[PDB]
């Protein structure tokens, strides 16, 4: 009974360092997601600008 | 023993609450990306327009010159 | 209490389990999001390939015309 | 515990995909970012061209 609290010991070692590299992961990704986030915010505002220039061009070449 | 299942335990939520947030990000995506696609589409659409009235505006100003 | 820290233990056990299944169930969601999202981004892409295309061939016959005038 | 490892493997393994998935997505909006703000350029610069 010796080798098995020595096996679950190791499992549940395994468990912790998956889950710090999970968490390690996902902070990573969750600090793209922000920079993309903010980029989109930025792209509409900028397509928002586009859409209102196409309709003077538009407009005024009529 | 005890102090070990409790980090274990709490580095699991801690995941958990922070792959919460990952899924909202994803889902706020989703939802932008489809909403500026609709402004692209229309975009597209004033672009192509466009194009048709200059070319056509140069093409009067070039049979023009050539007269 | 002993009984009761065993209580703990195993009611932390199985709390890590279900925490951990339904993390399965966030990330499937978040990849089919995902997945979708890509979609979209590759064929707005191109329709912003165009699009810059479009703008190029503006900018180039307004000089024309401008010029011809 | 060999289960609650199993699930946590698995789980890792689409943590991993998910997080090169936000990696990837980050890059390609900011490339189409590229573009967006040529267009904003060059139509404003069309726009100035029609006054």
């Amino acid at each position: 009974l010796e080798e098995m609290q020595r096996r679950a010991d190791q499992l549940a070692d395994e468990s912790l360092e998956s889950t710090r590299r999970m968490l390690q992961l996902v902070e990573e990704s969750k600090d793209a997601g922000i920079r993309t986030l903010v980029m989109l915010d930025e792209q509409g505002e900028q397509l928002e600008r586009i859409e209102e220039g196409m309709d003077q061009i538009n407009k005024d070449m009529k | 023993a005890l102090s070990e299942i409790e980090t274990r335990h709490s580095e699991i939520i801690k995941l958990e609450n922070s792959i919460r947030e990952l899924h909202d990000m994803f889902m706020d995506m989703a939802m932008l990306v489809e909403s500026q696609g609709e402004m692209i589409d229309r975009i597209e659409y004033n672009v192509e327009h466009a194009v048709d009235y200059v070319e056509r505006a140069v093409s009067d100003t070039k049979k023009a010159v050539k007269y």
